């Protein structure tokens, strides 16, 4: 059983604070700490265990328990396993102590549960409303079962924006340069408060979650488990096979389900084949602000084949529906396996020659080096995960760590840079392309056949696990509960960009304006994944 | 330019150079009265100083605003207004200091021409600036638009002032050779001369065409509105994201930073023992009565 000596450690440093401890999965871990403890624990296990907080959230379990619930998943990277930390806040007084001031990963989920279940971590420094809108009434916390109905819409209290902005290193002379939420090449709304003296940014905050549907709570009360996947979809166009793999291995971990054996590997094929799509697109757009455009609509091309492929393994572009939860939808055949197989060569082949612009280096050695640093000081404490963390020193790789849909029976390959400029990261990506090449050159030609479905399960009531899936931005955790056969209790999912943001105020910090696009375009955000 | 057209002995250097000095002497003079009475109208309905302090006046004092920009259009030099003739002759002077037979006059010649391009177009950033963070966009502070317009002696010394500025302007071929009658002698720019009234003909008359062609190719075109705010990207707008004098003179800091720090570098102002006295303000004013009373009755 793993992790095993991660809690042997935990009871020899805290003698009687482990008030229970069970196992979801072999790999998988929760513990029950003591609410006093709790940032002592999450603290030891980050630090001195070498632990990633991963995804921290509340839950409401006052019908089951009569307390809340509020969850530390953290991922032991040091054989390999996941440890949860779990806590029950009193009911009528709902507070526990804060792990913002040890950990600075834990600063949006402290934010999140304030805003969502309104439970008060007691010592949080950042204070302000982070997911829920600036015209939304107090005292409505939306994710409590008992608060509101999902339908419900309360009466908007202002129409300006009352967000406050801190300067952290500027004063009251500075200016400021909005870069959302409309604006053109951002392609989604989000924010940004470039507090400049001249074209240097001196400080930089932002306001996001404007493309907040509020997906959590209608996940639990208007859909299903099947359902559920098609949420997952559309909620980016392009992370939309990583959410459904991430959901659907939640809800397996959570029963037995022995899924059968080309039903897991064919979802690491299309995982692979979606971030062809998604780092070829950040490739172009990153050509379209280090200056060349004949860089750009080229990358353009080289990905309408990696949609190619996407167009014959599935028959869809963008979200898709590929995925239930005892296995997949639609099934491959023969010559769609033989022929995915040199369209994934003559990519490979039209991949190198394209990436011949940066051995060009012109404007991809003054433009996109020494800009947008990301100190890696800064990516532990804040635990990024995405190509962020990998350029900047740290091999962070759930596929490697974790092999979640068989990526064992494939080849696993983890790049990390050691530069943390803009150009480190598009290094991260491009030597990526080739590793998902070379699965889906050794994933579709050694199929190890049978069924694909298994269905007619009954789902065990108040069984929860955590799945995870290798989104192209990073990891996403998706959390889930079973309520009943036909309903979830709770659905918790966290982008994989959700970890990165925290760190734009140190990228941005000391850059110019100019390139402050290029700096926000270099880790490739997913405004509709973290804004649920 | 004059000077070293008279040690040359080349007349039509010192005819240049003299009467383009003494031109934009005069023309400098009618509209530095110009800027300096009409910026303390501002203070005077105002009690503001400082353009940081100080937007929205245009709207305010219109009369003012249209004198200000009369007067910076000629401080900066812009035709056909007054302080362009005297730069003519000016660059004429210099000119002719280029194809004088003299190696410490040719190298001299082009090198005032370049840098004199540079102090004009630095002086129509300054005065667009200037314009720009008093005259437009919405005030600043609740002080400004509580200013009322302009008193009545006021606005007619500053459109008076103006007027002849605007005279001086036009008619700059007219009263040129007014001062040839003191510096005495042909004027002979380089084969050519420039026009004021047909550059005042074609300034006026030329802004008509787009209007008629507007009036034309219009079809079912709503009356114009001024009603919102300045589109900043779908945030609301606010006092702190306008851009004032401060972010706009960042540039010239960014290339021009040499000089700007050799301002710093050249201040022997610690090296005065006496400089840093409790007193030597009062000191220098206490003598100052000594000095005028004595040195009036010796005189009378
Ligand atoms: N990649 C991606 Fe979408 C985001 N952020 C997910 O997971
Ligand atoms: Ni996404």
């Amino acid at each position: 059983k793993l992790g095993q000596h991660y809690l042997a450690a935990l009871n020899e440093a805290f003698p009687g604070v482990v008030l229970d401890h069970a196992w979801q999965t072999k790999d998988q871990l929760t513990v029950t700490v003591k609410v006093n403890y709790l940032p002592e624990v999450v603290e030891f296990l980050y630090y001195k265990q070498g632990g990633w907080l991963s995804v921290l959230f509340g839950n409401d379990e006052r019908k089951l328990n009569g307390h809340y619930a509020v969850y530390y998943v953290l991922s032991m990277e040091k054989t390999k396993c996941w440890i949860t930390v779990r806590v029950e806040v009193d009911a009528n007084k709902p507070e526990y102590p804060s792990v913002t001031p040890r950990v600075p990963a834990a600063v949006w989920g402290e934010r999140e549960v304030r805003d969502m279940y309104g439970l008060i971590p007691v010592g949080l420094p950042d204070e302000r409303r982070l997911v829920l809108p600036d015209d939304w009434p107090d005292e409505l916390y939306p994710l409590r079962k008992d608060s509101m109905d999902y339908r419900q819409r309360p009466a908007p209290t202002t129409d300006a924006e009352t967000y406050e902005f801190i300067n952290e290193l500027g004063d009251k002379k500075n200016n400021v340069v909005p870069i959302g939420p409309l604006h053109v090449t951002s392609d989604e709304p989000g924010h940004f408060r470039l507090f400049v003296d001249g074209e240097n940014i001196i400080d930089a905050d932002y306001r996001l979650f404007y493309v907040h549907r509020g997906m959590e709570k209608l996940a639990e009360t208007r859909m299903g488990y099947n359902e559920v996947t098609f949420l997952s979809d559309r909620v980016c166009g392009i992370c939309g096979f990583a959410h459904s793999t991430a959901y659907t291995t939640s809800v397996e971990n959570a029963m037995g389900i022995q899924v059968p054996e080309r039903a897991q590997m064919i979802r690491a094929i299309l995982l692979e084949v979606e971030r062809l799509h998604s780092h070829l697109l950040n490739l172009g757009l990153a050509c379209h602000f280090t200056g060349f455009d004949s860089g750009f609509m080229q990358f353009f091309r080289v990905r309408e084949t990696s949609m190619k492929m996407a167009e014959i393994l599935t028959g869809a572009r963008k979200t898709y529906g590929l995925n239930l939860i005892g296995g997949i939808r639609r099934d491959l055949l023969k010559d769609d396996m033989i022929q995915t197989r040199q369209l994934a060569q003559q990519m490979r082949r039209e991949v190198q020659e394209l990436v011949d612009v940066l051995l060009s280096t012109p404007n991809m050695e003054q433009r996109t080096v020494g800009i947008g640093r990301l100190d890696p000081e800064i990516a532990r404490d804040f635990s990024n995960v995405g190509p962020m963390v990998r350029a900047s020193g740290h091999a962070r790789d759930t596929r490697a760590d974790h092999p979640f849909v068989g990526y064992g029976l494939l080849p696993m390959e983890v790049h990390s840079e050691q530069g943390c400029d803009v150009i480190s990261r598009l290094k991260v990506r491009i030597n990526e392309v080739y590793t998902a090449l070379n699965m889906i050159d050794y994933g579709l030609d050694n199929l190890p056949g049978g069924p694909l479905m298994v269905e007619g399960f009954t789902y065990i009531p108040h069984r929860f696990a955590l799945g995870f899936a290798e989104a192209p931005r990073g990891d996403d955790i998706h959390w889930s509960m079973t309520g009943d056969n036909q309903k979830l209790y709770r659905w918790r999912c966290r982008a994989a960009t959700y970890a990165n943001w925290p760190t734009l105020r140190y990228m941005l910090r000391g850059n110019t304006v100019s390139d402050a696009p290029l700096i926000i375009g270099s880790l490739d955000p997913c405004y509709s994944c973290t804004d649920r | 330019a004059g000077v070293t057209g008279i040690a040359l002995e080349q007349p039509a250097l010192i005819a240049l150079g003299l009467v383009g000095g003494l031109y934009h002497l005069l023309n400098h003079s009618l509209f530095k009265s110009v800027l300096f009475l009409g910026a303390g109208s501002v203070w005077f309905r105002t009690g503001h100083r400082d353009i940081e302090k100080l937007g929205g006046i245009g709207k305010k004092m219109p009369v003012i605003s249209i004198a200000m920009l009369v007067g910076l259009m000629a401080m900066a030099a812009l035709p056909p207004l007054n302080g362009f003739a005297g730069e003519w002759v000016i660059y004429q002077s210099f000119f002719k200091l280029s194809n004088s037979g003299a190696f410490v006059a040719r190298l001299l010649g082009p090198l005032l021409a370049v840098g004199l391009a540079i102090t004009g177009a630095l002086a129509v950033m300054c005065m667009a600036k200037v314009y720009g963070v008093t005259f437009l966009g919405a005030p600043r502070t609740k002080e400004a638009e509580n200013a009322t317009c302009a008193p009545l002696l006021m606005s007619v010394s500053v459109v008076a002032l103006a007027i002849c500025c605007v005279i001086g302007g036009v008619a700059a071929p007219w009263l040129l050779p007014m001062l040839s009658a003191a510096v005495p002698l042909p004027l002979e720019p380089a084969n050519t001369t420039v026009s004021q009234p047909m550059i005042t003909l074609l300034l006026i008359a030329c802004p008509l065409l787009p209007f008629i062609i507007m009036a034309i190719c219009k079809g079912d075109r709503l009356p114009s509105r001024s009603r919102g705010a300045a589109w900043v990207c779908g945030y609301d707008h606010e006092k702190s994201m306008v851009i004032t004098a401060h972010g706009f003179a960042m540039p010239v800091k960014q290339a021009f930073a040499p000089v700007l720090k050799l301002r710093k570098w050249l201040n022997p102002v610690s090296l005065v023992p006496g400089w840093q006295c409790e007193g030597s303000a009062l000191l220098f004013r206490r003598m100052a009565l000594v000095e005028l009373a004595v040195l009036v009755v010796i005189i009378v």
